[PDB]
């Protein structure tokens, strides 16, 4: 009865967001009351044993429509919500459910999730959690692995060219959310990097459009802009200050020897 | 299977309190299992339980206790099992009901301790949760009739009415006195309370219905009161049982200062009661050692 | 040396009674009175097995200046 | 008898650590 | 689980290991961690040292088997592995915590605990331990930015395991992509089934590291042309960046 | 059929330990003063 009641209302949700339009907050409200009704429909099963499979076949869709939604709406504490209750359906009750069509597209959403708030220690936690043949293969995958790879290694040319060959068109929120960070980024080098880069030269190595958007940057950066149409970096100045002997770092550690020398007995 | 509780932890947040309240009743039964990423989300779950309005405060609390009882901080989680009330059940065999049960005794055994010598206005009002517990703990020895087991918690937490009732309900009180006796002075080192223990021992002999007037006057010389001394063998000689206070007084001089029984001598004046001080005087008893 | 024992019974059985001239004893330049507290700690502490008045004794016998 | 070797336990632990309190004092004033 | 005895911990210890090992032939390995983290419990509220070092460790070994580094990250976060443990229980749990390090990306604490591991190790026994502990630490060295000591591949023991490991120490030690993926194409399958795939990956970013450390030590001025021509990168103005 | 019995022995097991912990360590120092 409840069970049949649930099923019949997730079409209507999956029927309203599958059309060309999706209707968000109006989902939203139908997102609401459908978590409400797998509530007494064993959500979460404790040690899932073998209940019924259509409730779990069922709770695991209006997550995967639940987390889909939550960037379409570009909100980040929704899709962390949905996702870790989606990740339980992925991983522990596997032995029942088949091989979700959507799983490995939403799983490396989470991962991207992941790189796009410079959470890289959890990114690969629970990259451990999909087996080692689907990373290199599986396009969904892939890509966010990759992209890390490309992050951590300085690739900046590849992070902006990410962009273009993403697995799916759900992959779009979290690749922004990255590009905003990469441009802090890719400037941060400059600094210590080039000793004076041309106006124009930093235009392709910042991925700046138009030139008007550097001069907004260039002042919240604090970029003083030569003559010459050059930014002088003359920053190297502020050393390690090996000018300074540390007397009493060094006068603390000694003594301490004297310590374990003197002070065993 | 439910490898990560992450899932359920996320149903904590949300502004529908059906929602928290299904999370609850999952975290239960897995906290004993996956407290470790709970520990990380408890700050989620003991606002719950500060919630005045929130209708599972109580078992957010009992939850949060599980959580911090596997986590090693007992003292935070006795403080959430205390929180729990009812749902804290005093009767179950688990084992954290059981460790927790012993932490409440061991930090209410402390405070007592603290407010024992402390001044009257200054001692902290102990929680009346804190209270009932062990109350319902003291009960469990009568019911189980293990005396001797309650004997030593009333004197650790420093209850002299627990202390007194469990003499009298039990079985042996003669035993059970003795045992008490050879405790109050064998073990307790501080005087101020083990006078409070023989001021109540005291008061268990007066009500036997064979008052054994022998361990009183033992117990009074230590308590340093003549005036006592001196009234119970008083009203002995009106009680005719002269035998009585004729051994009371060998015992009195055998084991006690000279400036108590000259104290007692002055009260006993205020036939039988001169042939009394001839004892408490001692020139008799050095007589039969002499001729000895 | 007299003296020294007649302090001692004059706190006889006196348990933390004692402390204030006990310390005030045992802290004596002249060697007879800190004798005067090893005995007032003695009489003080008599059959009550006061492990801070054994704390006491023990730190004395192993570090004092007079063998007495 | 419960009571009275939690008590015993008691004082013997802390006779253990002025025994020990005094074996240290001791071989500092050994050495001297 | 009924008796209470404080002997029989040590007997105990023995027996919920080879209780895990049937359910590990039984390739079940989770209906053991309700019992492993309830009898956790029973031990460390008892302080009973043998048992809780033992169940410790099989709780790692339990979560790392299905890939759950979150899950004994946290356990090992606040649990505390008993300091008066079996050297062969120090060495299982300083292997479990560093493997869990290294997927944490915490390098420097990793190599550490897989050093100590292996100086825990019997010292005559437990081949396959010093096999495994080895492995990892070879990828966490080279993770590190460090490199890996030559004996170890030279030992009768490790020699034909270690080897293609080796390759892969060497590829990185060049600082070259181009002979590192071709340990990777090569020796991939070897390596997931070893359980260190995930790391090996992260090895490209310290190649290209190492090759430009060598670039800086070698060359006081040298064309970006160059530069991607020796670290056979795609394009100068990928050297650019890099 | 116990009241605190577990308690008590809980409390008694954990002295033991120390006090166990305590001896060892005293004879370890009692060696060393008396050599």
């Amino acid at each position: 009865a409840v069970l049949q009641a649930a099923t019949g209302m997730y079409e209507q949700l999956k029927g309203e967001w599958n059309r060309k339009s999706p209707n968000l907050s109006k989902c939203g409200e139908e997102l609401g009351r459908l978590k409400l009704v797998l509530l007494e429909l064993n959500f979460l099963p404790t040690t899932g044993t073998k209940l019924t499979k259509q409730q779990l076949i069922l709770a695991r869709d209006i997550l995967e429509i639940g987390a889909q939604w939550s960037i379409l709406r570009k909100d980040i504490p929704s899709f962390e919500r949905y996702m870790a209750q989606l990740k339980c359906y992925y991983f522990d009750y596997k032995e029942q459910l088949p091989e979700s069509a959507y799983m490995h597209q939403l799983l490396g959403l989470n991962l991207l999730f992941l790189l796009s708030q410079n959470r890289v220690a959890e990114f690969h936690t629970e990259l451990e959690r999909l087996p080692a043949k689907d990373i290199q293969t599986n396009v969904y995958i892939k890509h966010p692995v990759s992209l890390e790879q490309y992050l951590m290694e300085g690739s900046y040319n590849k992070v902006f060219l990410a962009k273009g060959n993403i697995p799916a068109e759900s992959y779009t929120f979290f690749i922004d959310i990255l590009l905003d960070t990469i441009r802090d980024e890719i400037a941060g080098c400059i600094e210590k990097a080039y000793e004076k880069i041309l106006f124009t030269e930093a235009t392709r190595i910042l991925f700046f459009n138009t030139p008007k958007k550097m001069t907004d940057y260039a002042k919240k950066r604090g970029w003083v802009l030569g003559p010459n149409n050059y930014y002088s970096f003359a920053s190297q100045q502020q050393k390690p200050e090996d000018t300074t002997i540390p007397s009493t770092e060094l006068a603390k550690q000694v003594i301490e020897y004297a310590r374990q020398l003197e002070m065993i007995v | 299977m439910i490898t990560s509780a992450a899932g359920i932890i996320s149903l904590l947040d949300e502004d529908e309190p059906q929602l928290k309240e299904f999370a609850l009743h999952k975290l239960n039964a897995v906290v004993n299992d996956f407290w470790a990423e709970i520990s990380e989300s408890v700050d989620k779950i003991e606002v719950l339980y500060e919630d005045e309005g929130f209708r599972s405060r109580q078992f957010a609390a009992l939850v949060a206790s599980k959580v911090f009882y596997h986590l090693g901080a007992f003292e935070e989680s006795l403080n959430y099992a205390l929180g729990a009330g009812d749902l804290f059940n005093v009767n179950d065999n688990s084992e954290y009901v059981e460790t927790i049960i012993a932490k409440c005794i061991d930090h209410y055994t402390k405070q007592c301790v603290e407010n024992a010598d402390l001044p009257e206005g200054e001692k902290k009002p102990i929680d009346q949760r804190l209270e009932g517990i062990v109350n319902k703990m003291f009960q469990r020895c009568l019911d189980d009739h293990k005396y001797k087991q309650a004997i030593g918690i009333a004197l650790e937490t420093r209850r002299l009415d627990v202390f007194e009732k469990t003499i009298l309900e039990s079985n042996d009180v003669p035993g059970m006195l003795a045992y008490s006796l050879k405790l109050c002075m064998s073990l307790m080192q501080n005087k101020q309370f083990r006078n409070k223990v023989l001021r109540v021992l005291v008061k268990i002999y007066m009500n036997l219905e064979k008052p054994d007037f022998i361990n009183v006057c033992q117990c009074l010389i230590f308590l340093d009161d003549p005036q006592a001394v001196s009234d119970i063998l008083e009203k002995l000689v009106k009680e005719d049982n002269l035998l009585m206070a004729y051994q009371i007084c060998f015992d009195l001089y055998e084991s006690a200062s000279q400036q108590f029984l000259s104290s007692v001598i002055q009260n006993l004046r205020t036939d039988q009661t001169l042939k009394m001080i001839k004892i408490l005087s001692g020139e008799m008893a050095i007589e039969l050692h002499l001729q000895f | 040396r007299g003296l020294a024992v007649g302090i001692a019974l004059v706190m006889y059985g006196r348990m933390e009674e004692a402390d204030a001239l006990i310390e005030s004893l045992c802290r004596d330049k002249d060697p007879i009175l800190r004798r005067s507290g090893m005995y007032t700690v003695a009489m003080a502490y008599c059959g009550s097995g006061n492990n801070k008045a054994i704390r006491r004794l023990l730190h004395v016998a192993v570090s004092d200046v007079n063998d007495d | 008898d419960l009571y009275s070797r939690y008590k015993k336990l008691q004082q013997e632990l802390e006779f253990l650590e002025v025994q020990e309190e005094y074996i240290k004092d001791e071989q500092k004033n050994l050495k001297k | 689980s009924t008796q209470n005895r404080r002997a029989l911990d040590l007997v105990a210890a023995k027996c919920y290991y080879y209780h895990a090992r049937v359910y590990e032939f039984l390739d079940k390995l989770d209906v053991v961690r309700s019992f492993l983290h309830a009898r956790l419990r029973t031990a460390t509220l008892r302080h009973d040292a043998d048992g809780q070092a033992t169940l410790l460790n099989l709780l790692l070994r339990n979560y790392l088997h299905y890939s759950l580094y979150d899950q004994a990250e946290k356990l090992v976060s606040k649990s505390v592995f008993p300091e008066q443990a079996n050297n062969n229980e120090w060495a299982r749990y300083l292997y479990y915590t560093g493997r869990i390090k290294a997927i944490q990306l915490e390098y420097s604490e990793a190599r550490r605990t897989m050093t100590n591991a292996l100086r825990k190790a019997p010292q005559h026994t437990a081949v396959g331990f010093k096999q495994t502990v080895h492995k990892l630490l070879i990828v966490v060295e080279l993770l590190l930015g460090e490199i890996p000591d030559r004996l170890q591949f030279r030992q009768p023991s490790l020699k034909r395991s270690l080897m293609p490991y080796f390759l892969l120490t060497q590829a990185v030690r060049t600082g070259n992509l181009a002979k590192f993926n071709q340990v990777l194409d090569q020796f991939g399958e070897k390596f997931q089934a070893d359980g260190t795939y995930t790391l090996i990956i992260r090895l490209r970013h310290n190649v290209i590291k190492t090759g430009v450390r060598m670039i800086s030590l070698s060359y006081s001025r040298i064309s970006l042309a160059d530069i991607a021509q020796k670290l056979q990168l795609d394009s100068p103005e990928d050297a650019e960046f890099i | 059929g116990s009241g605190l019995r577990q308690y008590y022995l809980s409390k008694i097991e954990e002295l033991q330990l120390i006090v166990n912990d305590k001896s060892q360590n005293l004879r370890r120092l009692q060696a060393q003063r008396n050599e």
